[PDB]
């Protein structure tokens, strides 16, 4: 229509610019109420999940010890995860602090405020992992039919685990058992290696203060070896964490527990 | 044709003998050669085919494609084990939606009828035929062309016959012309047109009196009534204007959806996506772009309007007919029975050298013309005493102008006039004993009666007579003026002349009345009279007055015609009656304005030939059927274009259909009003056909979309206004339902191109479609008019679409984008308050949906399992749904007016709007906390703030629409008004 094209295009440019500006302003107004130190709510995350290493697909661990290529992915995943727990990686004394080798009460490093600076982090020693650290056995129990898994509790800001009342009041217990009565006899003898010889998570690594107040944070680990798995069968194992603060769900199969199915072939 | 041949030439053409008739062998041979004398019923499509054709109409084809894509996605998700079971639910819901929409569409479509089933009580069952020189009563279905038949009074003519012998035969051709006046029949070629010939009897017509003999010339569907029925059944299979508008809207929406799907599939496959992600996105596009409940809502609104109008005695047989009245620009109206009362009544009186006007209302109980008591007592005595018509038994409390009468139409009019004025007619007749009576015959053209006065003071003989005005005058020698006698002269024989022509130029039949008092000396009390016109005198009477009769207009018809014309509608009279009566009735009902003149009125007022007057000075036209017969379609187009007032007179049903088609050829929506068999082809061909209830025939009522159950012409104006309101409210409903489509579609586009976790699911938006705004969509149909709706002009059928570019643009690119932004604000609020800042959500979708990742890290370093991410996704979906609901509340508020403000129109005046708002809130609450308590169908319980996050965006939508309409009102016809008004 000639000259009115400029007028209608100008109207639409102004209208869409105003719409974008109003949307951006509403987003800023909403984000002004959002803290960068602690989340507003923890409705979905507060009861932590229990997760294992290596990261696997369909929850199945299946390998043949005689073929190194069957467990290469598992070993690579374990190496990639544990590479940050090396002794050389925790040498900075201004960032890392040497908490006790025995379980203790949670360490309160202040409040969720930008003051007080970055919070120091307890060190976790790979030697505590035991037969599953890679220091001596580079295959983490694989290559021998005795696989290792590393259990971790999902990180939640300001969350302090509460071990159940009576034994150790500073360790959150974890146990791995066969899922069914068929798996309970073929699973074998479960070996646990935790810090100080206790099966669980020491409480001094809690609470977690976030990726901005506590970078380089190391969550506690608990390695589990099996060492007596029945060959050529699929054993279903259930690892569960116990605590007053720890809850479970029938819809979320990874909340406070997880399932792993391990088959070591011949 | 057969009416021009002689008896002998008819006996050679048809191989028949009038005396002997056809043989019994040739009768069967001709029954085999030509077939039975019956009307073949039309071929109707099966009901199940009609029902099944509605499963591929509207948006159903796109929904079928969506269901197919759902099945192909589920087979892929089953080959690679995925415990979803969500595409089957969506496909089943889409199929159910298709079925329900098809059911509604089937209920909306026009019902099928066989008008030939109404040509049933007119068809004779048996026929008296002459075969083998012996008369026998055979069935009329065995008649063959060339058969000699006999017809009597009160008989239906068994076929189209050429009368060879006739004796006092009169027939009723109301099935051909719409006129119930008896027609004299003879054996002589009288007029060139076969339909006006006096020597052809027509199939399925009534022989009123006399006897006749005829040869069958046409049989079965080859008859006049058979051709009328075939023409009625053939035409009238087109789509209503509202169906065309809905089809155009469906085309627009389907084209938009198809283009978007093609573009965003072609780009998605090139964005490193695989088949499942490319087809689930296509399903989402189809579901979001299609309004899944709008067509059923349209059907519901049409049903509601039809139910409302049925309470005003207006039966709507087709649902879509409630809108056609309202876009109609031309009304073609039958005269007799439709515009008039179909009852002859006394119209004018001429006595005392004065012309009086009589009341012609259907419900009248008095006459207000000047009853001077001089010459009026004599006129009333002649009217009451010189009538043979009497009321029928069982009618005493019935209104006088509604009672049934045995007798002539002219005598019935006089009897009802005398009963209205005098109250007692039978008693007065009984008091004045009738001692002689010469009945009315067409040869005499008068009726004589000798009575005895009810005056004991005098007790003389009073001989009264009525008849044709000229015969009465030439049988009269003295006149009565002001109650006193007076000799005739040129002063009173010319006043009579002028009065006779004045009354006869109004389309009225005039009757002359006179009396004579017999002397008591030469006619004593006994004096037995001889009816042989010997004993009593039959000349030198005393003229009293003239009375004229007409079939008058209905009381509510002139005002209805005036209001329809004021609404911009052209009213055309199409009648089978004679032009002189038709023109007068057109002037009476306002079809022809008082100032306007025809091409002959100017010639008479200028004393010149009709070729001297320019055809552009005349504003009215009266065209006869014979004038129309020699008219080329371009000539008819020019005649319809050049004249605003046209009267078509003496037309056949074929000519009525021709006129309707010529009116339709001018890009016009045409309404036809009729009440007879001869109107059925035009009632069928018209965009909307309206029939009369009490006065209408069954054939007319079967061919009509609408029936006026009380014969009230004012229902036409109410229907026009209702249709005009429907067309204005349907725009609001369509815009309201189209606004939410973009708000449902934008989340999927952002989900695909930006990798955000799915803002809303495909099942979730179906609840907005079919559960949340169904009642608001219905509520927008109860809106009132913003301006004077009857003061506009009819919309242009080719230029004023129901859905134009402005409506679609304002629904898609203006309010839908605002709603999408308002929903995305709540989406980001829900996600950020749990730990996922808006920047961290970009390209997070692949890792978000991985079932094997149970430690996904948020903006704070916390680790999330897959199920908690699923629950947060469902929470965001529910928040998006609630935001769409909240913004659709404001959309409902702003879509209830197109130009006016909420302050001017009123916020609480339409309570169905608040019912719809409450339904929206209640449905959202049930979904969020009923299906959220147990997480099902991607619904979770929300926090309180997520119901109010998007309120400011709704307020902004309302503010924007209010300002836009304010500046439309402030500057009419400006750049803003042209480009921003939808
Ligand atoms: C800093 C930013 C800025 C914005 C903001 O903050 C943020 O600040 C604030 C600023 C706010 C706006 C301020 C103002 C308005 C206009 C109002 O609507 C006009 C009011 C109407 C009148 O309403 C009557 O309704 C009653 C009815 O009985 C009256 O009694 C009673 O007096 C009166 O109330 C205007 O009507 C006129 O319309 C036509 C002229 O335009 C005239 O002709 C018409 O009439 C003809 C027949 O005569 C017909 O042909 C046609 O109908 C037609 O041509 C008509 O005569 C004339 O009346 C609707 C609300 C809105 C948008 C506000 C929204 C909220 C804000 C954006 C706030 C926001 C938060
Ligand atoms: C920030 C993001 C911005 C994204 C923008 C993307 C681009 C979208 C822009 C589209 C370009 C303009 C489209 C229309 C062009 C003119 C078409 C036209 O003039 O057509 C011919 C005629 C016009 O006569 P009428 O029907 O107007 O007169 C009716 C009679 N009366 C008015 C009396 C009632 O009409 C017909 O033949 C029928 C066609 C009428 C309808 C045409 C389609 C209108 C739909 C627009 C929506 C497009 C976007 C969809 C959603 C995208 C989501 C992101
Ligand atoms: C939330 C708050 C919303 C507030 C804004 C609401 C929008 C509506 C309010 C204002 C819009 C502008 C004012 C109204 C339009 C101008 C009125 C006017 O003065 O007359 C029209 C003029 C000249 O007419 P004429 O002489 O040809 O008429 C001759 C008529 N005869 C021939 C009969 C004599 O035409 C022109 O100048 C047209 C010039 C170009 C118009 C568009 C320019 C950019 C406008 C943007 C408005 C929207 C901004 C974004 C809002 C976002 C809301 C969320
Ligand atoms: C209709 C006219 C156009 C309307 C849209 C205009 C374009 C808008 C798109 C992007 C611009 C977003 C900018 C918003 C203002 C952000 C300024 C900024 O500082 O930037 C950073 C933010 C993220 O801050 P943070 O949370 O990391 O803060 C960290 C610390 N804190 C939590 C503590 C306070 O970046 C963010 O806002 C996240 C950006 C995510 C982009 C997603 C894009 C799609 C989402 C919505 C668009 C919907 C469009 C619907 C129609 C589409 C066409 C059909
Ligand atoms: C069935 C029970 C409710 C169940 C559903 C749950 C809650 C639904 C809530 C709906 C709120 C609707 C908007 C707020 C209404 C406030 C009520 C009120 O006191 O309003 C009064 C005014 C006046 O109205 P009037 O016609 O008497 O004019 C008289 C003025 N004179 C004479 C000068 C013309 O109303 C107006 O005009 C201004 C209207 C402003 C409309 C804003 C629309 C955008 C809001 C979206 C929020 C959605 C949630
Ligand atoms: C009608 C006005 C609507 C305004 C939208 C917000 C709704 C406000 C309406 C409230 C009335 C009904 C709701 C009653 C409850 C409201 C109070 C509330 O529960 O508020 C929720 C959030 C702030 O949560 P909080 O800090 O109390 O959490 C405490 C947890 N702790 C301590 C760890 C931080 O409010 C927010 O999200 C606000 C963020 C959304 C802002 C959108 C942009 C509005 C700009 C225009
Ligand atoms: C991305 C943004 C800026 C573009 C949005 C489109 C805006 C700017 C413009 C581009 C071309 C415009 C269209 C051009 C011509 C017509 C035809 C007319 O009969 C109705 C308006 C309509 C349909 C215009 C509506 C507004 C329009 C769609
Ligand atoms: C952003 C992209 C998708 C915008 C593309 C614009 C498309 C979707 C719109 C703009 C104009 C629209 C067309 C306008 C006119 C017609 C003619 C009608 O008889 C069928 C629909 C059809 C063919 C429409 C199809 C959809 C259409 C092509
Ligand atoms: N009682 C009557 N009913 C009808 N017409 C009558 C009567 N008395 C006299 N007439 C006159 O007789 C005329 C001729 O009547 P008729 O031959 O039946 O029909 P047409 O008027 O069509 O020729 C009428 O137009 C009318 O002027
Ligand atoms: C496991 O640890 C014990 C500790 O004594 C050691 O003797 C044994 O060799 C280890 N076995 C494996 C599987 O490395
Ligand atoms: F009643 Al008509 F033509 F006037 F059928
Ligand atoms: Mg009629
Ligand atoms: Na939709
Ligand atoms: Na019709």
């Amino acid at each position: 229509t000639g000259g009115s094209w400029f007028k209608i295009l100008l109207f639409y440019v102004i209208f869409y610019g105003c719409l974008a500006g109003i949307f951006i302003g509403t987003i800023q107004v909403m984000l002004l109420t959002i803290s960068e130190l602690k989340p507003t709510y923890q409705d979905r995350v507060a009861p932590p999940g229990l997760t294992q290493i290596p990261q696997i697909q369909k929850t199945e661990i299946s390998f043949r010890p005689n073929d190194p290529k069957s467990y290469e992915a598992y070993v690579l995943n374990i190496i990639r995860f544990l590479e940050k727990y090396k002794d050389s990686a925790q040498k900075d004394d201004m960032i890392f602090e040497d908490c006790g080798s025995m379980p203790s009460e949670p360490k309160e490093r202040g409040e969720f405020n930008h003051e007080r600076g970055e919070r120091k982090v307890c060190r976790f020693k790979l030697d505590w992992l035991g037969n599953c650290s890679g220091l001596n056995d580079e295959s983490y129990g694989y290559k021998e039919g005795k696989p290792c898994i590393i259990i971790k509790l999902n990180r939640v800001l300001g969350f302090k685990p509460k071990p159940p009342k009576n034994y150790n009041p500073n360790v959150l217990p974890v146990q791995c058992t066969g899922k069914r009565d068929e798996d309970k006899d073929k699973v074998g003898n479960i070996e646990y290696f935790g810090m100080g010889g206790f099966y669980g998570f020491p409480l001094q690594y809690y609470p977690y203060y976030g990726k901005l107040l506590q970078p380089k944070y190391l969550q506690p680990l608990l390695a589990v070896q099996f060492t007596n798995l029945t060959l050529d069968t699929e054993i279903r194992i259930e690892c569960k964490a116990y605590g007053e603060n720890i809850g479970y769900s029938e819809k979320d199969r990874f909340q406070g527990r997880f399932d792993v199915k391990i088959e070591v072939k011949s | 044709d057969d009416h021009r041949l002689s008896n002998t030439e008819l006996e050679q053409k048809y191989g028949t003998n009038i005396i002997q008739g056809l043989s019994s062998v040739r009768a069967t041979e001709l029954l085999a050669r030509d077939g039975p004398n019956t009307l073949t019923p039309p071929k109707q499509t099966p009901e199940i085919i009609k029902f099944l054709k509605q499963m591929v109409g509207g948006f159903s084809i796109l929904l079928w494609i969506g269901a197919a894509l759902c099945w192909i996605a589920f087979v892929i998700q089953y080959v690679n084990n995925s415990a979803s079971l969500d595409n089957v639910y969506l496909g089943a819901i889409l199929v159910l939606v298709v079925i329900l929409t098809g059911i509604f569409a089937y209920y909306q479509e026009a019902k099928s009828t066989n008008i030939m089933a109404s040509f049933s009580k007119m068809i004779p069952q048996q026929a008296l035929v002459i075969r083998d020189a012996e008369k026998k009563v055979i069935s009329a279905e065995q008649l063959v062309v060339g058969d000699v038949v006999e017809i009597k009074g009160g008989d239906q003519i068994p076929a189209d016959i050429r009368l060879v012998f006739s004796q006092g035969c009169k027939v009723d051709n109301s099935s051909l012309t719409g006129e119930s006046e008896p027609q004299a029949r003879s054996t002589e070629f009288t007029h060139e047109n076969p339909l006006e010939t006096k020597n052809i009897g027509f199939y399925s017509t009534t022989c009123l009196e006399g006897t006749a003999t005829g040869i069958v010339i046409n049989t079965g569907d080859r008859t006049i009534i058979g051709r009328i029925a075939s023409l009625a059944s053939g035409v009238g299979s087109e789509k209503t204007p509202i169906a065309i508008e809905i089809e155009h809207f469906v085309h627009i929406v389907a084209g938009v959806a198809v283009s978007i799907g093609i573009i965003f599939f072609i780009t998605a496959v090139c964005m490193k996506y695989y088949v499942l992600d490319a087809i689930i996105f296509l399903i989402s596009i189809i579901v979001a772009n299609v309004p899944e409940g709008l067509l059923a809502t349209v059907t519901v609104t049409l049903s509601l309007t039809a139910k409302r109008m049925a309470k005003k005695n207006c039966l709507v047989k087709n649902l879509e007919a409630v809108e056609t009245l309202g876009s109609t620009s031309i009304i073609c109206s039958d005269k007799t029975g439709t515009l008039t009362q179909n009852r002859m009544t006394v119209a004018h009186l001429w006595f005392d050298n004065q012309i009086f006007v009589a009341d012609t209302s259907e419900n009248q109980t008095k006459q207000a013309f000047d009853q001077s008591s001089g010459t009026w007592a004599s006129l009333s005595k002649i009217i009451t005493l010189c009538n043979r018509a009497e009321f029928r038994p069982g009618q005493e409390s019935v209104p006088i102008m509604k009672r049934t009468v045995v007798g002539d139409a002219s005598e019935t009019a006089l009897l009802k006039f005398s009963e209205v004025i005098l109250g007692d007619v039978m008693g007065i007749r009984k008091r004045n004993h009738k001692v002689a009576e010469i009945p009315f015959n067409s040869t005499n053209k008068f009726q004589l009666s000798i009575h005895e006065t009810e005056d004991p003071n005098n007790k003389r003989f009073l001989v009264v007579m009525k008849g044709a005005p000229e015969r009465i005058l030439e049988k009269c020698s003295t006149i009565m003026i002001n109650g006193q006698e007076q000799p005739l002269d040129k002063s009173s024989a010319d006043s009579f002349h002028t009065a006779y022509m004045e009354l006869g130029g109004l389309g009225e039949r005039v009757l002359g009345f006179c009396h004579l008092y017999l002397p008591a000396e030469q006619f004593p009390q006994s004096y037995i009279f001889d009816v042989d016109s010997v004993n009593f005198p039959t000349s030198n009477f005393c003229f009293v007055g003239l009375l004229s009769m007409i079939d008058p207009p209905r009381s509510t018809v002139p005002d209805a015609v005036s209001k329809c014309r004021s609404a911009g509608i052209k009213v055309i009279m199409v009648t089978g009656d004679h032009p002189i009566t038709a023109k007068a009735i057109a002037k009476s009902v306002g079809i022809i304005s008082a100032n306007n003149e025809t091409v002959e009125d100017i010639a008479k007022r200028r004393n010149i030939a009709v070729e001297q007057v320019n055809k552009r000075e005349a504003k009215a036209a009266v065209v006869t059927g014979m004038e129309l017969k020699d008219m080329t379609p371009e000539q008819l187009d020019e005649l319809l274009t050049n004249y605003q007032e046209i009267v078509f007179a003496r037309t056949s049903p074929q000519q009525k259909l021709i006129i309707v088609e010529g009116c339709q050829r001018q890009d016009a929506i045409v309404a036809v009003t009729g009440d007879g068999v001869n109107d059925s082809p035009a009632l069928k061909k018209a965009d909307i056909g309206i029939a009369m209830g009490i006065a209408g025939s069954d054939a007319a009522k079967n061919a009509a979309d609408m029936v006026l159950l009380d014969d009230n012409f004012a229902s036409i104006v109410t229907g026009v206004e209702e249709g005009r309101l429907i067309f204005d409210n349907l725009k609001k409903t369509i815009a309201y339902t189209l606004t939410k489509n973009i708000a449902e579609l934008c989340p999927f586009l952002i989900y695909i191109v930006a990798g955000l976790p799915l803002p809303i699911g495909t099942i979730t938006i179906l609840f907005i479609d079919l559960g949340t705004d169904i009642i608001p969509s219905i509520a927008l149909a109860y809106e009132k008019a913003e301006s004077d709706i009857m003061n506009r002009k009819p919309r242009h059928k080719k230029k004023d679409r129901l859905v134009n570019t402005q409506l679609a643009i304002y629904s898609y690119l203006h309010i839908g984008l605002m709603q999408a932004l308002g929903g995305f604000l709540v989406y980001f609020t829900v996600y950020a308050q749990q730990g996922f800042w808006p920047t961290s959500l970009i390209n997070l979708r692949v890792a978000w949906e991985t079932d094997d990742i149970n430690d996904l890290e948020d903006s704070y370093g916390q680790e999330w399992t897959r199920y908690q991410r699923k629950y947060l996704e469902w929470t965001g979906s529910t928040a998006f749904f609630v935001a769409i609901m909240i913004q659709q509340i404001a959309d409902l508020i702003i879509r209830k007016t197109r130009r006016n403000s909420i302050f001017q129109q009123g916020l609480f005046r339409n309570k169905v709007i608040w019912v719809g708002i409450a339904s929206q809130v209640i449905v959202a609450l049930i979904l969020s906390y009923g299906l959220g308590s147990v997480p099902a169908l991607s619904f979770t319980m929300l926090r309180v703030q997520y119901w109010f996050v998007a309120v400011p965006h709704a307020i902004l939508i309302w503010v924007y629409d209010e300002m836009r309409k304010l500046f439309i009102r402030l500057y009419p016809g400006s750049w803003w008004d042209k480009n921003m008004y939808y």
